[PDB]
């Protein structure tokens, strides 16, 4: 097991590398009322088994606390929520992986703005001070990333940058949460640390505002790039990729990320991506296994958004796993994108 | 060209090997985020590398840095990294390689 | 007249706050076969009189050199075509306006590959050396763009940033021009120059690749903008702009070129801009005068394309200004870009 | 607010004065870009401002950076400008002020 | 001189006022670690200062930047800090600063 | 009182400004085998009222461990002298003061080679968890100074600045110190933290060399600069101080740190300084008063190394204020540095 | 040791060689103008050197950096340089090298 | 020859390698009252070859201009003192070496003060002018040296870093000889050229202070550094070298260069350095051979200064070469600085 083997002091970008490649196991704890809520069977050892067999070596366990927390002062987290949370890390841990554990969806409470700032981070402070307890004995190979996509919420902001009070306040969130972390002691004083930018973006304006917290060079940035957005998101958009306008294109997000980031000191982790399903394998072949050697190229590594759902023609069809079968819906898509990895042997 | 690969035997035991190479770039533009590709000579098998990571396609071996040694300096700077292979017989050195898509110099 | 007004020692960037906001003289001294020969009037005194009058303080000249100079090894050019370009900056000096001066379509001979650069680069030092001595007597009101769009040619690769040895090759291009214009000497060892990157491309791949001559201060980048594509430049692309994603959108281009230079001393100009006519003229003021107003918050100046091609429904229909009566084709428009622009008094 | 904005007189003369701005960024993230907004007072005219230029429109006044000056460092970072008005009656200052949409301080 | 200070008044009660100061520097060498001087009218006393700390000394004023803001850029370069003041009299201003020894304009 | 004032997140430079300038408990906590054995009375809660009186905000107590503690594993400090260095911290907490706590005289355990370096991490961890966990409770105004001057042991090496393996293992001690006691929890996750460079020289090569545990931002440079050293150290030295010369040789000194840290946001505190007594007061009033107000011209706040000893004409006469009297010894060197810091009203 | 010495053959031609060298910082702290010493195998003689200058004194060679590859950055950084040596019996190589006093290991 | 070998585009750090170390024509054409007016014998090729065949690569060859130049507006200087000067560097070229001229003793007119700016500019501007027109057809084995030690006159400011109006004022003379130089064109433009800090000093506050004319990149900088002061330049100090501390002090005077400038890619030269005659054979030895290895362990190619002086027990003996002899008056000490620099075969 990885799960107690100490935290190193080596540089970020080494985590980053060794965590190589990962999967999400979407629409399970991040589901809003409980695990099975959005039609993905309970979660098993035996599933994570398939994902580390299939060449990923990180868990992505995004996690919706928003629920299962009491009111003001403490917001005190049900216990066994945070178990099956644990439980479920361990069944990465058992098959030598690294794990991330997050906060997820949390718009209802956590949001970007100097009016709700304090009662805010009051309730970050007691949430991260109750997960970081939780987890205090494990090692480095536990990652907790601060938040997801902290954002401003309505419609029309949805791929903005925000404003600058909204940039500014998720700074002030991510300290918060660092703090709150380290502050518990122990292993998590030394541990590696995701945040995010606004709404995790990639974009300009959102990752030339991130500020890390303190400096740490234990942070590490998460990004989320579902690149290019017509092909990989939109049910709508183009089910073709593979051009060298598109290869291109997606070259210079991660060269963007790359210059700002990786080529200073500072590693990243693409926490989510992906493509649904728009009945175009071939596509998704070709677009899977570049994604994955383009971003390694630049020092990335890129996490799979799977979510459990694969249906062809349906619109958010990003599952790639069979949870109920253990075996792979999209077989080809899967090995294209571990293919695109490589390895060291 | 302007980039230079270096590919040196740093020991060998008859049925294997270990191999550096060395990434030298000349010419005025950093390279940022390097990658190396060359076609394997028969009858050998990298086992493992260091410093970088690969994928090997048919006869064709395409290595990629490992992010804190992504840029290669403009105007002389070098990125290196390792690896173990097995052989039979003659230990053959690819005859070419491309940087980026750029055709190297074999020093 | 800002003629011969001597060349002051300032930042780049004071200079590019003083050229404002521009218009280019587009399809005229860059058009294949002669000033006349895409459908504008011969240029009079009078046209850049109302440029001026308008509110623009910069006068973009594109010059297409090919096709009017003779043969290796001198590559002389046609002293009647020099002395026409000469003619027409004089009618910008005349208002006190800058003038950039370049090299524009040389696709045919200035090819950024390691085959071609020892013939490119005699070439292009032969072609800056008669253009800078033949200039040489301008203030710094007089600025010289080295290259326009380099870029290697296909039509499959025109929004790509092309390879390793295409970026490679335009900086050592950039040199090449720089070193010749120097060493004329005189006005010309201190004047400000602007240097494109690869097709003036402001995309990560293309700017971060970007190296500047000697690391030389008195160098400006050369960027084109035309940006957001569908609306501005394609003429199947959406008719309306100004949704709060369009903003933010145009602001993240123009904070990954304040990122990347402006806010590191490294001034920019953006060459070329502009939307085309699609029967749009509320959304094409929206566009006009947000694009100016975001770019100058960035410390950009923007030039507006203006080819003389101005018929509502058709591509490629960036012109503003009527030059056969002195009025403006495209007045609201035209108001809204300078409006945008301000001023200090 | 962690922006504070000090507008202060730097000399008059009756009929005008002479204005400098100074604006403070005590929060945790540059400003990228700075933009300064407010309604401008009546019977004031802006005749010319220096390290920034401006946009009038109806009572509002936006001033923009001038490049060089553009970012607003975190934790206690300034940036000044200024500029000369034409006034008449009663000398007013501005009431409010924003950044780059932010409400600021009036120090 | 390429050094510019601007001493300017905030705001004013009768019995006190606010000052603004910026220094800027227009000249080709950043200043590492600024230093302002000068004569303060005697009817004036600085009660409180912010962004800088100062040494009294009958009415010679030194005053040193706190650190952070401790250099002024080359080329236009600013920082500012601000005092209050109790005040009798007539509010003067002073009208010659030194710059690490360097003799400024009053803009 | 200061004590329990909570942990700000300001940058460092900020908590250094309040710091102000400082005086050092000399030759008492420091000294080897208990507080009274280097001449020095017991200290008491008025003489520290004295010291703040005078307007020093800082209290520096040295606390030489080795000869309280036990033997490996534990190294356990005996609790008397723990709670005995509290006390003292509190005299000072009481007049609203920052106080600084090290490990001082640790040089027969403390040594800088990759041989020594397990078992030195070893105990280090050890201590350090030990005092974190007493002051756990404390603000921010209570700074942890990590080591005090660790350097290769020997006569001949005192002024250099060690080989590349001492200042390299010297970086390792100072992560490790600063892991050991973010790893308590508490305040001590968040607060402010010393460390030095070898030798807490500031000579280019130690200053040079210096690694920021984990970059973190809460990190404080301690050092030590008794300059001029012929004037300020040497008996047998220069009586005179006060030249152009001597001037400009302090500057450039100060410029030295100023340029390296200060400038860059790295944020310094000259922890020990000062002048010993030649029967030359008038000197000394000036080297103080230019000194202070020099360091303060940098950023740098300096703390005056009194270890009670004012004998003239004597080696190692640091010593200006009189314990036994609650008097100044050198009540015009002591006015003079107050005097040169200046302050906000 | 945290620093590592791969001393690679890059060619040979039984009476001569290429030599190519990398050594590789795994410490925290930057190596700041790097020399480079060790013991040469007997029988061997540095015909030429390139990104780097040699001192020779019978067998002990001592090597330096060439100014643009000085610093060997920390957590992985690497300098490289190469040179020819003419040989005879066994092309052996090194035990062991010193860089900048540091003990290095020989990968 | 390298007389007229062109002008390469290769960093300046290569270039200072190939000079790799050198020598001074010392008390020579920097005479005040002619070449023969301090001692030294009429400059012969002999002379020239015996420095080449001894292992120095670069002829440094000061030249005082006052004295043989006219008043305003034309400063122009006499034909013959030019053609001598040529006549000289050219000894040099016939055996590949490099050459730097100076402006050396202008103090008389060179004042770095605002008052002084306005003439002193008009003046550097006429005397560069006129020695760049001279030697413009020489290629890059030629470099400028823009002036010597420029400084606020006064003997107590002598080793002082000077006001920061002198550094100023001496930072705007160098961007001033730059642009004269480059204004000439042709090989002007693009040869490497040397500028001093105020002083030629490499303290702290001038090397900070220092600012690149245009930020050119074919700039190096000049400083001297006869060091340590006592051992090297001090007739009443001491006469001997070589403890571990006298080593690490020379270390750290070299790394404050290497850590500002080298290491960023800023190229340096030690312009003048090396010691006087104390009768310390040995001990000059020594300090020779470790001055040379660990000045070029940080990048930097010294200059040995040497004014035809070598008497035993004198201040000033700076003389190794024997010129009237044709062999070394101090062949060990000679002999050792070269065996400290090594080479590449
Ligand atoms: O059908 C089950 C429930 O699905 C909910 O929608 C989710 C999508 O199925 C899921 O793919 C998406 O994942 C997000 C991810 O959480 C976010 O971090 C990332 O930025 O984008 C991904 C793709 O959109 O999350 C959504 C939920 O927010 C339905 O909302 C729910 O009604 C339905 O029962
Ligand atoms: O393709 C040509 C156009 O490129 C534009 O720049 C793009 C950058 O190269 C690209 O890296 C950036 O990518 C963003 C992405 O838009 C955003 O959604 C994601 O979250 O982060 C990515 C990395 O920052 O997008 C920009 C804008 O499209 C030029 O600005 C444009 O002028 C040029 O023609
Ligand atoms: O109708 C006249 C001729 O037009 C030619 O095409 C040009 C467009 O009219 C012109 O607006 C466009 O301008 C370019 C600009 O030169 C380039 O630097 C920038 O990147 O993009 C602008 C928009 O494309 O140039 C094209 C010409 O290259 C037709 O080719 C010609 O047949 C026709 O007679
Ligand atoms: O008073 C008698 C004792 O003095 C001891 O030596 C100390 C000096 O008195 C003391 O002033 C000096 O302070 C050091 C400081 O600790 C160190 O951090 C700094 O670098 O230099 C200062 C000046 O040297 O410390 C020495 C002790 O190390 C004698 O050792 C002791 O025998 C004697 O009784
Ligand atoms: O030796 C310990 C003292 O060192 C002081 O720093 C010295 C720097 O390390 C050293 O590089 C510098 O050297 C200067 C030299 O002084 C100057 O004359 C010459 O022209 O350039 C050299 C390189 O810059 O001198 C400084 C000051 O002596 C520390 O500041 C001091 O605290 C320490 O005890
Ligand atoms: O030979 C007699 C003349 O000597 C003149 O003084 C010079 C010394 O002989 C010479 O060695 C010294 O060189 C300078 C060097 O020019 C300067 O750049 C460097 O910084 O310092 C060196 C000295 O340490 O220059 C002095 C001249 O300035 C006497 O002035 C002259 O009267 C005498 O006849």
């Amino acid at each position: 097991s990885t799960a107690f083997t100490g935290v190193r002091d080596v540089p970020a970008q080494q985590i980053v590398n060794e965590m190589k490649v990962g999967w999400n196991l979407g629409n399970t704890m991040d589901a809003i009322g409980g695990e099975t809520n959005w039609g993905n069977p309970m979660t098993t050892h035996a599933m994570i088994n398939k994902i580390k067999e299939a060449g990923f070596n990180t868990l992505r366990l995004p996690v919706t606390w928003d629920g299962h927390m009491g009111a003001a002062p403490e917001y005190t987290i049900d216990q066994t929520w945070m178990k099956r949370v644990e439980e479920i890390a361990n069944y990465a841990f058992d098959n030598d992986m690294y794990v991330i554990i997050n906060l997820h969806h949390e718009n209802e409470w956590l949001k970007p703005f100097y009016a709700n700032e304090a009662q805010v981070k009051a309730q970050l402070t007691k949430v991260w001070t109750q997960i970081a307890n939780n987890f205090k004995k494990y090692g480095d190979h536990l990652i907790f990333e601060t938040m997801n996509e902290p954002r401003p919420v309505g419609a029309s902001l949805q791929w903005t940058g925000g404003s600058y009070e909204n940039r500014e306040v998720v700074n002030r969130y991510n300290l918060t949460a660092v703090n709150a972390i380290r502050a518990t002691g122990g292993n998590n004083a030394t541990r590696y640390i995701m945040v995010p930018t606004l709404a995790a973006s990639a974009m300009s304006t959102t990752i030339n505002d991130l500020v890390i917290p303190n400096n740490d060079s234990k942070v590490i940035v998460s990004l989320h790039m579902y690149s290019p957005y017509f092909f990989a998101m939109d049910i709508n958009g183009t089910s073709s990729w593979g051009s060298d306008y598109d290869k291109s294109s997606l070259d210079s997000e991660f060269d963007a990320v790359y210059n700002k980031f990786v080529k200073n000191g500072r590693a990243v982790v693409i926490g989510e991506m992906g493509s649904i399903n728009k009945n175009n394998t071939a596509a998704r072949v070709t677009h899977a296994e570049y994604y994955a050697k383009s971003a390694k190229a630049r020092g990335l590594t890129p996490i799979w958004w799977d979510n459990g759902y694969s249906v062809a023609g349906k619109a958010e069809t990003f599952g790639i796993f069979n949870r109920s079968n253990l075996t792979w819906d999209a077989p080809e898509v899967m090995k294209a994108f571990i293919k695109g990895i490589g390895g060291s042997s | 060209s302007a980039v230079e690969v270096t590919y040196a035997i740093t020991n060998s035991w008859g049925s294997g090997a270990s191999v550096n190479v060395t990434i030298k770039n000349n010419g005025t533009t950093p390279i940022n985020g390097w990658t190396l590709k060359w076609t394997m000579p028969i009858n050998q098998t990298i086992t493992n590398m260091w410093s970088a990571s690969f994928v090997a396609s048919g006869t064709t071996l395409s290595v990629t840095n490992a992010g804190y040694n992504g840029t290669i300096a403009a105007n002389g700077g070098t990125q290196s990294f390792g690896f173990n292979i097995n052989y039979s017989g003659v230990l053959s050195k690819p005859t070419g390689f491309t940087v980026n898509g750029t055709e190297c110099t074999v020093k």
